[PDB]
């Protein structure tokens, strides 16, 4: 059998950071997501245009499974049509999303004593992202009329910001690894399929 | 969240450490919290932020310290212009507020008891006022009796800043009937518990002299 | 000069609209999360409302549907429309620059909101007058006035050795009430007059009162 391989995404020791979300493109290979309805392994499981129990039933031209860390009382951004920073700065799902969000309390890998700084999320950008864009720029933030030329200070910010995750932190502000399973189906011979 | 902070009060003398505590309800990302000083009268002024870093301008006796749900603001050494309320702020959550205050040696209130005036009272009200003049500590209990019956519900008062020469407080409450109802009575008395008292100082006056 | 500069606030009546304003100097508006605080009169902080650099608006649960944040790039200003204003409204409105880690750094001066349905009205003046059971005190009652502020001085000014003239209070009827009180040795009270100038600027109110020892 040709499996997706699904388990590179989700079981993967690392994951990246919102505003450096990563993204593997499955393509051509038979998916099975009998993995998904294993419960008591994710705390939020949400569909957005197809059934979450028939995906086994579907096919697809590709599927994008993008996965990235942010805060417990963040996953719910991570839907269509919400507002916040980690929507309108470091992702951002279309109003018309088809697909699923799926994420897990990571406590026991992404906090540390003292804090983990390595988790990080953009806080000042001039405008929202659009749906699937990745802003990687480390780019002084001029908060002001005076250009920064390269140096902080007064009205002029680094962009990135980390987490503190601490593993005493509050559930709520935990670290969570969320998998993003977006479907694409084009006018097109499909290449996944359950 | 919720941001508490202790003490409401502290009371304090120049050249003294002042410790104001904030705790969160929660434990959020880490040394996540700002101070600001507002004095009366004016908007509030950012001291600390990341829980530790000073803000720029503000003097070295301030410092912050703390981590998960507890947090401290520390004045090393306190000079006179540092006495005012001290506010926590985490996100869009502040907390209630810390006042620091001058302290001095306790000092019990001269106490007055004012009678309605006759102009107000043919006017229909009556209004009767208690007067606490520079005392210290603030906290002070006001009693009004009428015929010896305890009131509730029908008098406010109001405190003065603390005194620029003196440090003391001053405190006037108002007792308001209708004229029907105060020419029901004879006595009329504010009865006064402070700790500079050692016992309830009562002032009052019988309508009708 | 890096400074927000607000008005707008007023008296307005409960269900009645106001639109503050925050012009900015030395920051970009639309390039910050701006935020409005409210503080009621005696009270603490409360935040109120955030606009995002890229435009997402949030509010305060006990302003939701009411209140809305705005902003003018050309003009470099913050707004606040405020919608079927509730007594609780009344406050000081201030403006902020929020640096949301390095905390809220550029503050406005405050504007102030009161709503009441209390028509302008002229105090009552009354005296407290001297007992006659070495030190007296004495004083006016500066009752039933609307709004906010009234001044009083002792002797056109001549006497201010002692006076302590109190926050006013907010009656049950919607007006307010005052006291101001002044101590002066009793062996004065033959020889001195007292007399209490209070000014009411928003009904065009000035009061001279007498204050003598009664009989
Ligand atoms: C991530 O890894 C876990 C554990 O290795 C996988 O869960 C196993 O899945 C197989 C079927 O593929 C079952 O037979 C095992 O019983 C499962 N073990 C546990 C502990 O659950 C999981 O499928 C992987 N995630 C993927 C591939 O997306
Ligand atoms: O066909 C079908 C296979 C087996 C389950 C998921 N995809």
């Amino acid at each position: 059998t040709n499996l997706c391989p699904f388990g590179e995404v989700f079981n993967a020791t690392r994951f990246a950071s919102v505003y450096a979300w990563n993204r593997k493109r499955i393509s051509n290979c038979v998916a099975d997501y009998s993995f998904l309805y294993n419960s008591a392994s994710f705390s939020t499981f949400k569909c957005y245009g197809v059934s979450p129990t028939k995906l086994n039933d579907l096919c697809f031209t590709n599927v994008y499974a993008d996965s990235f860390v942010i805060r417990g009382d963040e996953v719910r951004q991570i839907a269509p049509g919400q507002t916040g920073k980690i929507a309108d700065y470091n992702y951002k799902l279309p109003d018309d999303f088809t697909g699923c969000v799926i994420a897990w309390n990571s406590n026991n890998l992404d906090s540390k004593v003292g804090g983990n700084y390595n988790y990080l999320y953009r806080l000042f950008r001039k405008s929202n992202l659009k749906p699937f864009e990745r802003d990687i720029s480390t780019e002084i933030y001029q908060a002001g009329s005076t250009p920064c030329n390269g140096v902080e200070g007064f009205n002029c910010y680094f962009p990135l910001q980390s987490y503190g995750f601490q593993p005493t932190n509050g559930v709520g502000y935990q670290p969570y690894r969320v998998v993003v399973l977006s479907f694409e189906l084009l006018h097109a011979p499909a290449t996944v399929c359950g | 969240i919720v941001l508490t902070q202790s003490p409401g009060t502290l009371s304090l003398s120049p050249g003294e450490r002042a410790t104001l505590s904030c705790r969160a309800s929660q434990s959020v990302s880490s040394s996540y919290l700002a101070w600001y000083q507002q004095k009366p009268g004016q908007a509030p002024r950012l001291l600390i932020y990341g829980a530790s870093s000073r803000a720029t301008g503000i003097p070295g006796r301030f410092s912050g310290s703390g981590s998960g749900t507890d947090f401290t603001l520390t004045i090393s050494r306190l000079e006179p212009e540092d006495f005012a309320i001290y506010y926590c702020q985490q996100g869009v959550t502040f907390g209630g507020g810390t006042k620091v205050e001058i302290k001095r040696t306790v000092a019990a209130p001269s106490v007055f008891i004012f009678p309605p005036s006759d102009e107000q009272l043919k006017s229909g009200t009556a209004s009767v006022v208690c007067l606490l003049n520079n005392f210290y500590p603030r906290e002070a209990k006001v009693q009004w009796k009428v015929d010896n019956a305890l009131q509730s519900g029908n008098s406010q008062e109001s405190v003065t800043e603390q005194d620029s020469k003196d440090s003391t407080y001053s405190l006037s409450s108002t007792l308001t009937l209708s004229k029907a109802d105060y020419e029901k009575h004879k006595v009329y008395a504010c009865e006064v518990t402070h700790q500079g008292l050692s016992s309830p100082v009562t002032k009052s006056f019988n309508r009708g002299e | 000069e890096v400074q927000l500069v607000e008005s707008g606030g007023g008296l307005i009546q409960p269900g009645g609209s106001l639109r503050l304003s925050c012009a900015a100097s030395g920051i970009t508006v639309t390039s910050n999360y701006m935020s409005w605080v409210r503080q009621a009169p005696g009270k603490g902080l409360e935040w109120v409302s955030v606009i995002y650099p890229g435009g997402s608006t949030f509010y305060a649960d006990s302003v939701k549907g009411r209140f809305t944040i705005s902003r003018d790039n050309s003009k470099n200003t913050l707004y606040l429309q405020m919608n079927s204003l509730r007594a609780e409204d009344t406050a000081v409105y201030y403006c902020a620059r929020d640096l949301v880690v390095y905390g809220m750094d550029v503050w406005g001066q405050g504007t102030t909101v009161t709503v009441s349905s209390a028509s302008t009205k002229g105090p009552s003046v009354f005296p407290l007058a001297p007992s006659s059971k070495g030190t007296a005190a004495l004083g006016c009652l500066v009752k039933d006035y609307f709004p906010e502020p009234v001044t009083v001085s002792w002797n056109s000014g001549a006497l201010t050795s002692g006076v302590h003239t109190f926050p006013a209070v907010l009656q049950s009827s919607g007006l307010y009430s005052l006291s101001s009180v002044v101590t002066v040795p009793s062996s004065s009270l033959g020889t001195q007059t007292y007399i209490c100038n209070v000014n009411h600027k928003p009904s065009n109110t000035k009061v001279d009162k007498r204050v003598e020892p009664k009989s």
